[PDB]
């Protein structure tokens, strides 16, 4: 392999990132509407619903069912899953 | 302007440091910005002569002109520390684990306190890749909330050569070694495959390949060419040339631009 | 003996028409003050004195300033001092007096100005022709006052607030000297033109950094009190931005003299002269100095009705500028109430602007910003409008495709990183995740149908690749860092750091999945 890479000095800057409070599964706010269910006509279902987990992050229930029916698991950290 | 220069063309004892200090008293705004910049610079590529003398210099201006005036000064050393002991960190948390092949290192820098900006775009080489992937990912475990934003046009290296009659090290810009990369998979390259691989914008680009050209390594098809003058173009061919001879063994093509 | 050579250089130099500064300190320092006061009193000779016994002023004022003073001591150099004041000619008085620049610094700054502020008076009177010299005692008195730091809710240690009031004192007599006069004479103009140049000077440093209830609102009132009895009022009102966006926040926020300015009050035309001021806030870095301008932006805005704010306001450069500048501190600024408080700012500034006027700043801070985080809030803001946006536009036509291009393009998208790049991803495919479901094909008001299979090819399908890629690189690195590990006979916790990443792409995938899910089952 004619070139091969002996060092790298790099430069980076960092900055913060900014935090809103948001379902991470879609993205809407939390103590807002699950994205699907704003796309909706108002349904018997448009009344998603702010679940939590023991891992302390929060979901719409509409979203993280359907992580649910996937996986068993939390998809934020990495936890089997149950209510709070 | 001269006033703020010639700290640091001195600086590249703390006697001839306040025999400056006297005429600083004398419109020092326009001058901190002047001296911020040489500061960096002078930080960035590291030497810069004794690094307690420039505390010493920092604090001499602390009591003088108050907080604010330095602070940004202070924010690019003790970035400059942090920058030591995350390395530090980095090459302990990585002994665990496969070793990088290359020799890594960062500097992380508040983009806030730099005068350093806007990155440029660019196209990672997966020779560069894992040590990347790596150094993010651990970022993200000592600090949670933080962008990382790489600035590849102050980034430099050393490539290692195989194919040419003789071993070479050549000390690099990463858009060098990017481009030269490039050549480990064919011998002729258009100029406009090589903005279509590296992300380098074709400004750019052109002045880094005149460098290259210049530099020994790479070739046009026309050998009576001008590189000085004859300007690039999208289907122009760029050849790799393994004629290559150097009177040094360890060469640096990373050179002023023009 | 430094007396006897005291006296030996009088009658020297008391004939005729440095050392002498010497001979001085000496006497002052511990010995007798008493026979050089035995030697000024009797007024032989003032012809020196007069011409040089100015000197030893500054031994006097250190042995009171350096001395703790609270003392029968003082009074004794008291006197003398006056009666150098008083027997010295002025031109080379206030010059020694204007020694207190450099002298002092820090906490013992305070106590020299307010220590030589009164003979600063009586000597500059004396000469009644000079404003050049006012000119350079009210520049070097605020020089060495913009030094000290500050203070908010603080008993101040620096001494800053005592100097303001003591600073106020000492200039008004100045400035009740030009309130009246008949003539025109020059000298009474230069007297204009350094009076407000120290106003934009105490307007600049001091009252742009100070926090409000108040001794800096009787400053500022008395400041721009100034600048009203002098011409130039400040509603008429480069470098001096800084000095105006003070005044501005002043007037604005802490409705100082606000009574003079017309009623205006329509929150339009305050905004847009006020917009500027706002940036000059914003491009600072202090927590202060951002804080104001941040309150400044949020007052102007507050009152202004929802999408009112008209697309044509974008065509004066603040009105781009400034939400950029909210963008700076968000990301940028140590302060997290502050950047939490930007970010707010900003939501009620897009909220503002009317429609057009949203879709042009939205395109501008996706290729401004340069930063995921606030990339994905703008798609949010986006998939908001597109929303709203149908009842009875420019989120909904090849406008709303315009915009999409700019979300949906991939940099380097087959090889992107996805790490970084996820949240800005999760955005974009929630938001296609809306579109598909709205409407129809064959309804189409939005966009898509159009699009749709570019999309997939240029979206979708390398975002699958790029997860792919991903996934096997991260996998690997973990395997074979194990492999390393357990070949090498702190514990491997230090690996978890890279299972982070494999969630954040199986996240993604759950959403691409379900995408597509509906990108066929709605077709
Ligand atoms: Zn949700
Ligand atoms: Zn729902």
């Amino acid at each position: 392999k004619r070139f091969e890479v002996k060092k790298w000095n790099a430069v980076a800057l960092w900055a913060w990132d900014i935090v809103v409070d948001n379902c991470a599964i879609c993205r809407n706010h939390i103590m807002d509407l699950c994205i699907e269910c704003q796309a909706n006509q108002a349904s018997a279902t448009s009344e998603c619903t702010v679940a939590w987990g023991v891992c302390n992050h929060a979901f719409h229930f509409h979203c993280i069912s359907r992580w649910l029916k996937t996986r068993q698991v939390c998809p934020l950290d990495n936890r089997e899953w149950e209510f709070q | 302007e001269e006033l703020a220069r010639y700290c640091d063309s001195l600086l590249k004892l703390e006697d001839t440091l306040n025999q400056v200090m006297e005429k600083f008293k004398k419109d020092k705004d326009v001058f901190q910005k002047f001296y911020a910049k040489m500061l960096a610079k002078r930080l960035v590529h590291q030497n810069s002569a004794s690094d307690d003398a420039e505390a010493s210099m920092i604090s001499k201006l602390k009591q003088a002109c108050g907080f604010e005036y330095t602070s940004k000064l202070q924010r690019m050393f003790q970035d400059i520390g942090v920058s030591k002991d995350l390395n530090e960190q980095f090459k302990k948390h990585l002994t665990n684990s496969e070793p990088l092949d290359l020799d890594f290192s960062i500097q992380v820098l508040s983009s806030g306190s730099w005068p350093f900006q806007q990155s440029c775009t660019f196209a990672l080489p997966s020779e560069l890749e894992r040590s990347y992937q790596r150094f993010t990912a651990f970022y993200a475990s000592r600090h949670s909330g933080r962008k990382l934003t790489w600035l590849y046009q102050l980034s430099k290296g050393e490539l290692v050569t195989n194919c040419f009659k003789n071993r070479y090290t050549l000390q690099a810009s990463t858009f060098q070694m990017a481009i030269l990369l490039q050549y480990n998979t064919e011998d002729a390259y258009t100029v406009q495959q090589l903005t279509d691989s590296t992300q380098i914008k074709m400004d750019i680009l052109a002045q880094v390949l005149q460098i290259l050209l210049k530099s020994k390594l790479l070739v046009l098809e026309d050998e009576n060419a001008n590189v000085d003058e004859v300007e690039l173009k999208p289907d122009t061919l760029i050849k790799l040339y393994l004629g290559y001879k150097n009177k040094k063994l360890r060469v640096n093509i990373n050179v002023p631009m023009k | 003996m430094a007396v006897e050579e005291l006296q030996s250089i009088i009658k020297r130099c008391q004939i005729l028409e440095g050392l002498f500064q010497l001979a001085g300190q000496r006497c002052i320092e511990e010995g007798h003050t008493d026979q050089l006061l035995e030697i000024i009193q009797n007024e032989k000779n003032k012809v020196i004195i007069k011409n040089m016994g100015w000197n030893l002023v500054g031994p006097v004022v250190r042995c009171l300033l350096c001395k703790d003073k609270e003392d029968s001591k003082r009074k004794v150099y008291f006197l003398i001092f006056d009666l150098l004041v008083k027997l010295c000619n002025p031109k080379e008085l206030l010059l020694g007096l204007l020694e207190l620049i450099e002298e002092p610094s820090g906490k013992q700054i305070s106590q020299s100005i307010l220590l030589l502020l009164q003979p600063l008076q009586t000597v500059i009177q004396k000469l009644h022709n000079k404003a050049y010299s006012i000119g350079l005692a009210l520049s070097t008195l605020w020089n060495q006052l913009s030094l000290l730091p500050v203070p908010y809710s603080k008993m101040d240690d620096y001494g800053l607030c005592q100097c303001c009031k003591a600073l106020i004192e000492f200039t008004k007599p100045f400035v009740e000297e030009v309130i009246d006069n008949k003539e025109n004479s020059l000298e009474n103009e230069k007297l204009k033109d350094e009076l407000l140049k120290f106003c934009f000077k105490s307007l600049k440093c001091p009252l742009l950094t100070a926090q409000f209830f108040d001794p800096f609102r009787y400053f500022a009132s008395e400041i721009i009190g100034f600048l009203s009895a002098i011409g130039h009022p400040f509603p008429k009102m480069k470098q001096l931005a800084d000095s105006m966006a003070s005044l501005a926040y002043l007037v604005f926020v802490q409705g100082i003299h606000i009574d003079q300015l017309p009623m205006v009050l329509s929150p339009l035309y305050l905004l847009q002269f006020n917009m500027g001021h706002i940036e000059v806030f914003l491009q600072r870095t202090e927590e202060s100095v951002i804080s104001k301008g941040l309150e400044l932006l949020e007052n102007s805005l507050l009152r202004i009705e929802d999408n009112s704010l008209l697309y044509q306001y974008l065509e004066i450069k603040s009105f781009l500028t400034v939400p950029q500048g909210l963008v700076k501190v968000m990301t940028l600024c140590p302060i997290e109430t502050l950047r939490k408080k930007s970010l707010a700012m900003l939501q009620l500034y897009i909220n503002k602007l009317d429609s057009q006027g949203k879709y042009t700043l939205f395109r501008c801070l996706l290729n401004t910003s340069n930063h995921s985080g606030v990339e994905a809030f703008i798609i949010q803001n986006i998939k908001n409008q597109i929303d709203m946006s149908l009842k009875r536009k420019w989120f909904t036509g090849p406008q709303l495709i315009s915009l999409l291009d700019l979300v949906l393009f991939l940099p380097e998208g087959a090889e992107t990183d996805l790490l970084q790049n996820s949240d800005r991803i999760m955005a974009s495919l929630n938001l296609l995740r809306y579109l598909v479901i709205k409407d129809n094909e064959n309804d189409n008001q939005t966009g898509l149908w159009t699009e749709l299979g570019n999309i997939e090819n240029n979206f979708l399908k390398p975002l699958h690749i790029g997860l792919n890629m991903s996934k096997a690189h991260y996998e690997a690195e973990i395997k074979n860092s194990q492999e390393a590990q357990k070949s090498k006979d702190p514990p491997e916790m230090q690996l978890k750091v890279l299972h982070s990443a494999l969630f954040t792409f199986d996240l993604i995938e759950s959403v691409l999945a379900r995408v597509e899910e509906l990108i066929e089952i709605k077709t």
